[PDB]
RNA sequence: CGAGCUGGAGAUACGCUUUGACUCGGGGAUGUCCGAAUGGGGAAACCCACCUCGUAAGAGGUAUCCGCAAGGAUGGGAACUCAGGGAACUGAAACAUCUCAGUACCUGAAGGAGAAGAAAGAGAAUUCGAUUCCGUUAGUAGCGGCGAGCGAACCCGGAU
RNA sequence: GAAACGAUGACUGAAUCCGCGCGGACCACCGCGCAAGGCUAAAUACUCCCAGUGACCGAUAGCGCAUAGUACCGUGAGGG
RNA sequence: AACGAUAAAAGAAGUGAGAAUCUUCUUCGCCGUAAGGACAAGGGUUCCUGGGGAAGGGUCGUCCGCCCAGGGAAAGUCGGGACCUAAGGUGAGGCCGAACGGCGCAGCCGAUGGACAGCAGGUCAAGAUUCCUGCACCGAUCAUGUGGAGUGAUGGAGGGACGCAUUACGCUAUCCAAUGCCAAGCUAUGGCUAUGCUGGUUGGUACGCUCAAGGGCGAUCGGGUCAGAAAAUCUACCGGUCACAUGCCUCAGACGUAUCGGGAGCUUCCUCGGAAGCGAAGUUGGAAACGCGACGGUGCCAAGAAAAGCUUCUAAACGUUGAAACAUGAUUGCCCGUACCGCAAACCGACACAGGUGUCCGAGUGUCAAUGCACUAAGGCGCGCGAGAGAACCCUCGUUAAGGAACUUUGCAAUCUCACCCCGUAACUUCGGAAGAAGGGGUCCCCACGCUUCGCGUGGGGCGCAGUGAAUAGGCCCAGGCGACUGUUUACCAAAAUCACAGCACUCUGCCAACACGAACAGUGGACGUAUAGGGUGUGACGCCUGCCCGGUGCCGGAA
C-alpha cells in the first residue's frame, strides 16, 4: 500500500543540500517501480511530483568473526515537485 | 542477383564430420531454379538474361514468362538473350523448350532428364552433359546417359533441348592451393601419411603401401558398390 | 504451567506480565519469489503478458496427461522391494567355455514395506494341502574345460 | 547332455471330461492335478528419524565436523 | 640466496612516539601509436570523506587497492528489454527407439547483425548524452479547431538487402604559419626594447533573394489472365505515349545575421587554500582523414545473411450524422545497466608476478612516406628495500697494436653492409625473372640564377676527420643435395628433405547414388548437388618420359 514502499529518507549531506532545493529522497523497496513510488509519495505527503529519477543500489560488510559477511541491498528514488514543493516541514531535520 | 535464398554452409550431420574434408568458400546464396517445369505448360517465356550461378557449374538462365512470372532455368549451350522458350507436350526440337520424351525425335540430344513424372530434372545437369535419344520400347524410352550407361526412362518424362552451357571446365586448371580453397577444405589427405591408429595406410618406416583400401575396412581400385536393388530391371548396359 | 519474560548472545535502550505473560501440548490464520513448477519466456529466485471481479490498492485464473464429471497423475525420499538393461578387474597360478555375477552400475515403477499367494504343485506315503521367512536336510543329490569351482529340493522342527 | 518341465523372438497350431497337463528322452500301466481372468492381511527386509542401553570412542579417538560439507581446491563432476 | 626489469634521483619545508620511504615545494630523469586517454569483458565497493595502524605491503610506514564507519551510483531519447531475425537451441501435432531417450514442419528462444527519438554547457569530496540551465526531438491517450469522407490485415508486392580491390571531385574533425587580431607583463647575462617573448584566437541552435561539390530520380494510360491463394486501384510482363543534355528532388559543408554557451586571463575573500564574480580577440594563407557527402566511379570472380520497422495493395469488419491526415495546447514517460579498475598492483596467471587480454582515440618538430626512428606537448610515471665499495668471477655493453678464420664440429658468435637519388649490372631462364645482382658515385651550409611544389636543377663559395654527421638502417658472390612454388607441423628440446598444394592417374558411384554418422524401415551429411558431379587411393608445378613378368595374392569376368 501507499505507508509501505518509502522505508526511510536518504539522510547524508547531498540529500539534505537537494532538500533545499525542492529536492526529497527515499529509500524505497526494490521491487517498487517509478509509477508506484511517484503514486506513494504523492498520496502520503499531498504533492505534485514532476519528475522521478531512481536506482538500486548494493551491501557486503563484517568487522571480525570469520562471519563471510553479507550485502544488505536497497533502492534510492529521488524526486522534483513543481513550484508548490516542501515534505511536511520533515525537510528542515 | 532476382528473388533467390541463403545457402549456409555445413559438412557435418548430427555433430560430426560425415562428408572427409570440405570447409573453406565464397559464402554463396541460392537461386531457386525450375527443375520440372510442368505447371508452366503452354506458356512462353522469353530469355531475359544468362547470370553466373555458383551452387552450379551450368550457367543460369533468366526466364520472362508472358503472365509476368519470373524463373530460372539451366541456360542450355546455345541459348541467347532475346530468345522464346515454351513448356508442355507441344514444343519444336528448338533449344530450352520442355518437352516429355514421346514427343521428343530419336537420335536428340537432351539435358535436364527427369526419372518419374514429376520431381523434377535428376540428370545430365552440370555443364556440358548430354543424353542422347536411342528410341522407344513402350511407355519408357531408351537413353544414353551422361556415363555411357544405357537406362530405360519412361516418355511420361520432360527433357529439355540440347547440352549443358559453361561449354568447357578445362581452360579452368584452378591454378594454386587456395583457388581451390575459394571452395572445398584442404583437401584429400594422404592416408599413407597418417599413422597405424588413423588409417590402414598408417605407418611403416619411410614411404610406402600394403593391400591398397579405403578410411574405413573396404577395398577401393575395383569393388562393385551397387547393391542387389529394383532399379536395376529398368536398367540396360552399364560400364562405360 | 503459575512468575517471570524480552532467541543463541556472552549487548545496552524500550517494554511486557496474576484481566495470567514466557514456555510446553493441540488446532487454526497469514505464508514474497524460485523449484514438479504449471500463463509465456528465461542464463533458478527474474523478465513480459492476457482474462474475470474491483474505488485504486488488491484478489482469482490461464501447463500437459486421464476420463462425463467428481476426482486422479507429474516431482522428492537414506537404505530396503520388484522390474527392464547389465560390466570388468579377478579365480582358473597363461586363456577362450567357466568364474567373479545377474555382483557393481544405469533406468522404470512403488510402499511403509514390498515381493510372492490359493496347486494343470510338491512328490512316491494311493502321504501333502496358498505364499514368504528361519532352522535342518547338506556341501547330500547333482552340475563342472567332470577343471577352478558351483550347488538344490522333499521329509522333519519353527514364525505366522 | 539321454534334457524332461517352465519361459518366448520367428513360424505353426489342438482337444473339451469314455476330455486336457504333469510325473527328468520315450511307451504302456499306475498315481498327482484342472493352465490360457483378477485381488488378498500376518510372519520377512531396511533405517532418514525417535528412545534405551554398551568389558564402544573420549579430541591424531569417535561421524568429514565437540559441528562444516564451511574454509580452502577444482571450469565442472567432484574433493575437502 | 634473494627483496621481481639498470626509467634515476636530489635538496628544502611539513607531520608524527617514531620518517630514505607519508604530505607539500623547487629541480632532475623515463614513456609519449604510450608507460597518455575512452570503452568492452571480467572483478565487486576496490570509488569519495573521516579515522586506523595487528596482520597483508618482499624494507619502512604516520601511508595504501589493507582494517573500521559514513557517504556516493539518478535516463522517454545512450546499451539491453517490453521489436526483429542468423548459427544454434527448443519444438503442440508428427517420425523413430529395451528403458532413460534420439529426431523434427510451422512456431518460439537466440546478437556477434537489422531497427529506432538530444544536443551544447555547468559542476559533488566522489554521477552525468542520466542531475541542473538553455533551447530541441519521439510515441501514446484525451481536448480544441482545420478537414470533410473512408480506414486500410495474421495474407500480396516493393523496400530493408549487404562482396573484394582500386579510384575522381568536394568538404569536415583536425593540424601548421604569420609584422592578422586580443590579452598580460617584463626584460638586464654581450645584444634586442619589439617587427622580441608567452598565451588565447569559436562550440550548439534558429532564421537567411548567400555560395556549394557531390549524391537520388522517370511520370502516365492501357492489354492479357496463363503470375503474385483469392481479391487489388499494389507488383511483375507486353504494348502505346513525353524518357539526348536537361529536368526535377536532396544539401556534405561553407558564408552572414541573431542568440545561448564557452574563452586567455583578471578581480575580490581566504578558515593553508579552494569558493565566488567578471570576460578580450575571434584574421589571412596552407595542409588534411580510415569520418561526412553517399547506396559515387571503374575493374574483378571466388559471386557477396534473414526477419521485423517501413512504403504501397486489396479481403473481412465497423463507418459513410462524429473518417484519415495536419496544426496547437495539456497529460504521459515502465524495467535492468551507469561508482571504480579495465594492456592492468583492481581481469586470467597461487603472487602488489618482466607473460596474456577484443575495439576506439592517440598532438608537435625533423626525416620521400608512415602508426617507422630520435626528441618532446598534454597526460602519466622513477617500476614498495636502502647505503657504501670499486677484488676474483659472472651478466650486458665500448674501444683495441700487428695479424685476419690461423678459432672450430661449423665464421657458432660478433663486426662489416645499411636510407634516398644517379650511373651501372652476369651466367642462366618457364622470357615474368634472376636484380637491391655484382660494382661505382652523390648526400651538409651559404649565395646567385632557373622551375612543377612540401621541394628540385645548374653555377660559384664555405666549414669539419667526417655532411642518411645522432636513431631507425641488406654483407655479397660461386657451386651442389633435397623439395617446384606461397603455405602447414611436433602448446613446452625436431620448422624440415615432414604434411598440404596446383596438376596427373587408377577406381568406384545413375540418384532413397556410392560413402559416412546413428538405438532407428528415424533423421542427416554427401547435396537443395547429379558423371564437365560426388567418394576413395596413389603420385605431386613444368619438361621429356614411365620398360619387362599375370606364377602367388587381390579385383573384375565366365561356368563343362
Ligand atoms: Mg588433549
Ligand atoms: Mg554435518
Ligand atoms: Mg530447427
Ligand atoms: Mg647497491
Ligand atoms: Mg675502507
Ligand atoms: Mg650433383
Ligand atoms: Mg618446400
Ligand atoms: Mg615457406
Amino acid at each position: 500500500s501507499h505507508y509501505d514502499i518509502l522505508q526511510a529518507p536518504v539522510i547524508s549531506e547531498k540529500a539534505y543540500s537537494a532538500m533545499e532545493r525542492g529536492v526529497y529522497s527515499f529509500w524505497v523497496s526494490p521491487k517498487a517501480t517509478k509509477t508506484e513510488i511517484k503514486d506513494a509519495i504523492q498520496q502520503a505527503f499531498g504533492v505534485r511530483v514532476i519528475g522521478i529519477s531512481t536506482m538500486n543500489v548494493p551491501g557486503k560488510r563484517k568487522r571480525v568473526g570469520r562471519f563471510i559477511g553479507q550485502r544488505n541491498d536497497r533502492k534510492k528514488a529521488i524526486v522534483r515537485l513543481a513550484e508548490g514543493q516542501s515534505i511536511e516541514a520533515l525537510a528542515g531535520q | 542477383l532476382t528473388e533467390a535464398l541463403p545457402k549456409t554452409g555445413g559438412r557435418n550431420n548430427r555433430g560430426r564430420i560425415t562428408s572427409r574434408f570440405i570447409g573453406g568458400g565464397h559464402k554463396r546464396l541460392y537461386r531457386i531454379i525450375d527443375f520440372k517445369r510442368r505447371d508452366k505448360s503452354g506458356v512462353n517465356a522469353k530469355v531475359a538474361a544468362i547470370e553466373y550461378d555458383p551452387n552450379r557449374s551450368a550457367r543460369i538462365a533468366l526466364l520472362h514468362y508472358a503472365d509476368g512470372e519470373k524463373r530460372y532455368i539451366l541456360a542450355p549451350e546455345g541459348l541467347t538473350v532475346g530468345a522464346t522458350v515454351n513448356a508442355g507436350p507441344e514444343a519444336e526440337p528448338k533449344l530450352g523448350n520442355a518437352l516429355p520424351l514421346r514427343f521428343v525425335p530419336v537420335g536428340a540430344v537432351v539435358h535436364a532428364l527427369e526419372l518419374v513424372p514429376g520431381k523434377g530434372a535428376q540428370l545430365a545437369r552440370s555443364a556440358g552433359t548430354s543424353v542422347q535419344v536411342q528410341g522407344k520400347e513402350s511407355d519408357y524410352v531408351i537413353v544414353r546417359l551422361p556415363s555411357g550407361e544405357l537406362r530405360r526412362v519412361h516418355s511420361e518424362c520432360y527433357a529439355t533441348i540440347g547440352a549443358v552451357g559453361n561449354a568447357e571446365h578445362k581452360n579452368i586448371v584452378l591454378g594454386k592451393a587456395g583457388r581451390s580453397r575459394w571452395l572445398g577444405r584442404k583437401p584429400h589427405q594422404r592416408g599413407s601419411a597418417m599413422n597405424p591408429v588413423d588409417h590402414p595406410h598408417g605407418g611403416g618406416e619411410g614411404r610406402t603401401g600394403a593391400g591398397r583400401v579405403p578410411v574405413t575396412p573396404w577395398g577401393k581400385p575395383t569393388k562393385g558398390l551397387k547393391t542387389r536393388r529394383k532399379r536395376k530391371t529398368s536398367d540396360r548396359f552399364i560400364v562405360t
